């Protein structure tokens, strides 16, 4: 609010940046056409092993059809991600994952990556005691053309999304 | 640049 908020008018993930895992600046614009998954990860929560395992699984079943997934850790929930980010890429690594990993960031707070704070606000994109991330393993459906289509929370494993995925390839 | 994180512009125009 007393922060610049020109985030606020950006229309689609499409065109943000950040960072990816190896410190790396993509632009989020190459998923321009692919139906994607945006979640904040964490190595040390007790949910790390299902939601790892099933966020492989649907981008093992679904990258042929256009499936992105954008993991971006963050140590902002029960400080989950200690690690520095080449040691979150080796923990990832043996879980097989082969989609997208990103750099540590902020979700939440005036210091978050604007991204998040952008999906934050969508429509679609809405929580449910206010708009905050609340722990590790939130996730956003996001469709082709980069707009929030469903939000799920931290308890929903990830194959609950497998349900409304194929309807926005 | 309409966002900018940490050292990098997160949002171009």
């Amino acid at each position: 609010s007393a922060s610049r908020d020109d985030w606020r008018a950006a229309r689609s993930m499409h065109e943000f940046s950040a960072k990816d895992i190896d410190g790396h600046m993509v632009n989020l614009d190459k998923y321009r056409g692919f139906v994607s998954i945006v979640t904040n990860v964490a190595s040390q929560c007790g949910k790390t092993e299902v939601n790892y395992t099933q966020l492989v699984d649907l981008h093992a079943r679904y990258a042929e059809r256009g499936l992105r997934i954008l993991a971006f850790p963050s140590n902002q929930f029960g400080k989950q991600e200690p690690g520095s980010n080449e040691e979150i890429k080796e923990f990832a690594a043996g879980y097989n994952v082969k989609f997208d990993m990103f750099s540590k960031i902020e979700v939440n707070g005036d210091d978050a990556h604007p991204l998040w704070k952008w999906m934050k606000i969508q429509p679609k994109g809405k929580g449910i005691l206010g708009n905050a991330i609340k722990w590790n393993f939130t996730k956003f459906l996001i469709d082709k053309n980069g707009v929030v289509v469903k939000r799920y929370g931290p308890m929903e494993e990830p194959l609950v999304i497998e349900k409304d995925l194929p309807h926005y390839f | 640049c309409r966002a900018w994180y940490q050292n990098y512009c997160a949002l171009r125009r």
